[PDB]
């Protein structure tokens, strides 16, 4: 079952308490002026960053529409996406590019974006995020094909560790005719550019 | 069921080898040791084996099939066999 | 039958009345200085945005010219297009790119643009608009092939809902040789770039 | 009418399978359960069936046809059959 | 008094009714498949575009903080903004650039953006919007100076009337030292660029 | 006294404990495969993001060199900087541009960058960070003037709250001749561009 | 008195006759397929390029509104403009940038554009065009100041004569405070850029 | 036979006469200061825009050179081209990109450009212009293949009619290997870019 | 002259079908109803017919030709026939 | 030497036709009127004729060869002949 | 007296003889196929590069027009210029930017470019070229001020000697108000940019 | 045998003499201050531009190294190249892009550049220069394939003749697998871009 507003109320305190704990463990003074409301703000923020858990793809995946009259490639590019890597709990941000070729069912353009929000607002791994978005579209439309590309900057690779600024991670899922047909894949890849 | 179509992708010296669609001879598929699956993105089921196509060709010989034609389409190699 | 100038005169008052009603229902004061002439300006504006309904492709689709001496790709790119999504009545704007390979008939360059104006100036859905443009060119010229790409920003996705600024919707229709021949499609897709 | 040309796009384990042009044998087309259509963009009519090519090959066997050659052109698979 | 959620419920039906009327007055069929839920989607969207009326600067203008230790220029540029021109009820969109030199009081960065949202989310005129943002910051902080620049595209000038695509409207308010000191104004103007 | 490696060892368990608690309070399963080592990775990451507390400007501020022979503007632009806002514990990232006009003392170029690292790797507020950098350079060199500009993206304004992508916060401190002389400030502002 | 629709009807045949004469004098065959309707298309086109003669600034210059509450700079940049140089009857095209500081009167943004159309749509000289636009705004508003910049490509300089491709002609008029105040002029010049 | 300098002298007066007539028919005063010499300047200009008629491809198409030692693709890109649409007698301008693979004969680089000038300086249609350039190169060299791409802005589509600024027309002719070999065409298409 | 090579581009259910080069049997070309042309860009002449390849294959059957092999090269379909 | 491989590029109605490698039958190459060359870029020698492939196929018939298979690889057309 | 067409004929053989000699002195074979006509082509080319000597500013500087009604800045930027440095006889190429503020006399836009051609088409030194252009405009118009900027690449500095590719020489002449008034100079410098 | 330093000394006087002759034949005064040393500077310069004649590919082509362990594409792009066209003795400049796939031999990266220098510094024709570079690499390495692309601006086409500024000449040689394999050629072409 998805997370609920009630769950957030019951758990908000525990989160706030943990963040307060973190502040002291870092050497900071949780009493300090600009740090007083931080435990609640940090908690509220973390809950927002993970609000995808309180939603289920079922809802959105049920608003598909029958239409076999639009044999054309549909792309929704540059969808801003913000997520949290599950490994370090630091965010990774960037853009998602979706494209599909319908068979008999189509999906509302805004619904595609909502699929991205439901999965990106969770503790994630870029490869899983990509696949989940692609699988969602596949299962909701049974399309001829679908393509999903994600370009993002992982803060845990820029702010720490290997510390490679400029560095970006790109993940790409090509299904159906997007994988089989060279003309199809090349088209999507061009249309999502610049 | 005289005609058969099998294929393999990219490189031939290794499998998997696709050996059938949904309406394929269940017995023949079993004789080949093929499993049925539905790869993500495809709106259909397929029968495949981990054997390279050469091994699958020899097995089909035993069941009385002969290669009539072989062609490449994209990076996929396809064989058209007939029950002779 | 297509809408007429007479139809617009008879309906202008009703539109004006409806918009005036909207102002009140929103909490504004229709009497307020800068809102007085608004009901008429809004109505007149909305009629302009849908002036495509008072035109029929028939007129334009009858100015095709016989010519089998020009075996070359013809492209008219970056055609500015403004339309209203039929779902929220908010406009979506962007560009249309058209390309075709003639058989025996050609179409005047400006006429291609007029085809875009007739369909884009109506309550629309981007996929339908794309197809209608492509179908018009196909039926008027029986070309070897045709390609139509539309790149637009849907205000209803930027100003509200999923609220994804930067986000763009691209629809692509490839017919005939534009779909069959990889050389052809790649060329159109390159020639319409930057 | 000895020669026949049929084809299928992208993936073979699923239809549709194109089985004829405008001047194709109406009876043979009917036997195959084919419908006539003119896809947007094409300046010609075609006969097609929702069956994968394998099923169509077996059906043509019954009507006395034999595969002479099979080839790939683009992402389309084509079969040249002869009335033998 | 500001608009309320109750006001929106009571008025939603009338709005929907007005939009339904508009559809008919335009020549469309409100029964047509993709136009059924339009009257409500349009109403809900128009309420969202005007949600600024249900908020009061008072709330946000009461979270100023005392601080005379940060004598430096503070700028929040590229704030996305979406508004509706009160004259034609078509949206004008673009960006807002804010800057100020504090005296003894500072304002939280996110709060500057919220000021933009409260005023932009209404039927507007670019000049008024600009001034309202500037005045809010002025009255909340009594700063040494403040600057507000708004760059936006007015759809009613692109999609109709003079029909000037590419055309943009820029409004600029310079107060206090931002007006008096050439060094100050030049700095703000440079730092808000590209 | 500054934080120490010993302090980090003693506190790591509590940090890990707090993050583990956060995972449960969010609705996740700390046992789940990709979340097992998260409590430690997150803690270690957070200690790295705040490693500035274990350093004191004193050290670096004692490697100033006497030199009154170099009367020219010294600028170190595009210094990558990664910090954590103290309000939401979400990072804000961007660039720092430093410039100064020496009197009799100069500072090694790399040292200027180290000043940014000591102060940015702490829980911060962009205005404070800016001033601290400026003040350090001032106290270490008694220069004729100094300028510090910071351009950064606050994830807590992009990923949540006002949710303004594209939005950037610029803070600028001009001291000495950088404030008094218009020629000086204009030069610094130009030389740090593109 | 301004030109009229009647005038255009009476004069259309002579224009058509003149263009037909030109075709013969150039060595072409006015009978040739793609040249048959040319005399009328050329004439009609030329009348459109000069439709400014059938309008008077008076009309537009009377829609000025009293408003002394918006002391801010108003700019409308990138106004597309197409004109015909009176010397060779070849067109010169580019953009117009307008700006002003009001005293007690303001002008609708779209009205500024209409001023550009009235004068640009005539046989012109870039300097005169610039001045007329400026003078109109001045006489209609009595502003504190006004600036008008025009950037255009003269085809008669690219396609012939000195044949300098890439070459552009910029004309700039600065009146009132736009001329006197260096802070004002610099601001306008910056805000109309890129 | 091509036009001659004598032909231009005999016809100059008639042209001048026709343009003078056009001035009157438009509402202007041919006596007015800046319009006195216009009838001659326009006529002279129009003769220059059509000077291609006084040249024959034969001349240039006879300076081919035997050379089967240079089996490589030769491209001359970004050739500025100015022409006049025969439909409205308004100019269309842009660039021409030429490419070919020789067999046994080569053509001087400058000669390729001269071919463009001969055909572009006439009353034209973009498709015809493209073909003529391509046909010329073919007949002069019997190459393995040739490609000609023209990108231009039609003033009759920007300054009037559909009035689509930004709009461009691209025509592409691919012959021989340029049409048959996908590697060849893709290479030419890349090498003529940016 | 036992060997023959014919081809068709892009789609098979419609012509034109290329049926010969400069040195092709004039009589056979005439029997097929083919015309000779030199398309701009090509440095050679060709014989073609507006019939789809299927119709041309049946006609060649009558003149004693048999399809030995069929292949795709690019977007062009080619048939190799032998006088048998 | 029973097997032979010949090919032609881009368009079939015109030569050149590649008819052999370094170890090809010198006599057969001479009978075909083939010359040996090493095109710049290739690290091997080749035998070619200016005749279209059809002409070369007829010549090979006379020397007792039969087309076993024909295929397209890239924009190159290839024929596999056998001494039968 | 300026050079004449007769002079060019009499001297063409000597030039050709000199170039023929140079070829031999370099180690080349003047008999070699691609070098046969070189002596004449080089000679003719060099005469064209120096065709400025056969013209006198007098002619062009006598087409000034009285006009004290256009008090605005006139700029003709990006004038392509090609010259030969007198030191090594290698060409230097780039652009010239001209601007002026008239008093009572104006100059035709094309005439400004002609001034550039007369002087650039000689053996030169960038500083001299710049001044000559400025002095010409000054003596022809007695303007309130004039500015001339030249940005060029000297091949003798890229292809040899210091061999600095990317390197560019800029020369700037500011006269009258362009020198005295900071507002004026800044405007010119901005309007000639990008 | 290659040219030598001795050859340059013996021939310098004749060159100088020829250039001095050219100065007089152009109408200049060789005695004039800035032209005195010109004859020697021009001569020395021309010798430098043709210094490739005093080198032989043999030297460089003998520093190949055996290595069959690096099966990967090696590219050296954006190699600056300056040459003189043999037709007019005017320079053509641009860049050279080299790529190759080794078999058993490799070449040092700087050595590739030297190959470009030996051939480009001679009187040349772009097509020949391209082939010579490719042939050299081919004969020195017996690679699987090689690609060479040259993009240059010919001054004799910009400064004179067809006078097409912006115009560029691209020559491309693809050998071995670069010609046969579409994947290979497309890769090289992409990796050498922007
Ligand atoms: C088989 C069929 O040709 C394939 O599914 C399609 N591909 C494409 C398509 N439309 C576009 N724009 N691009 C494609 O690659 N419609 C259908
Ligand atoms: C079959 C025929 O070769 C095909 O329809 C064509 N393609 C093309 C063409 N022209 C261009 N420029 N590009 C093509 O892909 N003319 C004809
Ligand atoms: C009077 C005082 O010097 C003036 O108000 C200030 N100007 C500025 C400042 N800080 C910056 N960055 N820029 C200014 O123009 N601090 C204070
Ligand atoms: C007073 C003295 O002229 C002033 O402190 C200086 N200013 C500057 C300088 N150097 C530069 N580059 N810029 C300045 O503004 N050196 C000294
Ligand atoms: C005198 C008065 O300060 C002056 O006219 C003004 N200038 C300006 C202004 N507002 C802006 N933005 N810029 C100015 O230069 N308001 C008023
Ligand atoms: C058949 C042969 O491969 C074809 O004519 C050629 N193509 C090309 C070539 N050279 C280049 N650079 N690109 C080609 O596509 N030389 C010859
Ligand atoms: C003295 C007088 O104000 C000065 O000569 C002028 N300067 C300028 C002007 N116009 C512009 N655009 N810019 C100036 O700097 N007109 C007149
Ligand atoms: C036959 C073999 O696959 C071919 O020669 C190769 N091509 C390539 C290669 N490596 C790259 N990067 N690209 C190629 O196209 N190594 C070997
Ligand atoms: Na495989
Ligand atoms: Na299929
Ligand atoms: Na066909
Ligand atoms: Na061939
Ligand atoms: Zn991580
Ligand atoms: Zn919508
Ligand atoms: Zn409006
Ligand atoms: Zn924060
Ligand atoms: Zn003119
Ligand atoms: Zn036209
Ligand atoms: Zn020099
Ligand atoms: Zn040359």
């Amino acid at each position: 079952r998805p997370r609920s507003e009630e769950d957030n109320e019951l758990n908000l305190p525990n989160l706030a308490a943990a963040y307060s704990s973190i502040l002291r463990s870092l050497g900071e003074d949780p009493q300090r002026q600009g740090l007083l409301k931080t435990p609640w703000r940090a908690a509220t923020a973390m809950q927002f960053f993970t609000k995808g858990y309180q939603e289920t793809i079922s809802d959105v995946l049920n608003d598909a529409i029958f239409d076999e009259d639009h044999d054309e490639m549909v792309i929704v590019k540059d969808i801003d996406m913000f997520s949290m890597c599950e490994h370090h709990l630091v965010p990774f941000v960037g853009r998602v590019h979706i494209g599909y070729l319908p068979n008999k069912q189509v999906l509302g353009l805004s619904k595609l974006a909502r699929i991205v929000e439901i999965y990106s607002r969770r503790l994630q791994v870029q490869e899983r995020l990509t696949k989940q978005i692609a699988v969602a579209i596949t299962e909701a439309l049974q399309p001829a094909g679908v393509g999903v590309v994600i370009e993002a900057t992982h803060m845990c690779m820029v702010m720490r560790g290997v510390q490679k600024m400029n560095s970006k991670t790109v993940t790409s899922t090509m299904l159906g005719v997007f994988r089989e047909d060279p003309k199809t894949r090349e088209e999507f890849l061009t249309l999502i550019r610049s | 069921m005289p005609y058969l179509l099998i294929s393999t992708q990219i490189r031939m010296e290794v499998g998997p080898t696709m050996v059938g669609d949904e309406h394929s001879d269940p017995e023949l598929m079993q004789q080949l040791g093929a499993s049925k699956r539905r790869v993500l993105g495809n709106n259909f089921y397929e029968y495949y084996v981990n054997d390279p196509p050469r091994i699958v060709l020899d097995k089909l010989e035993c069941r009385g099939f002969r290669v009539l034609s072989m062609t490449g389409v994209g990076q996929t190699l396809v064989w058209c066999l007939h029950k002779e």
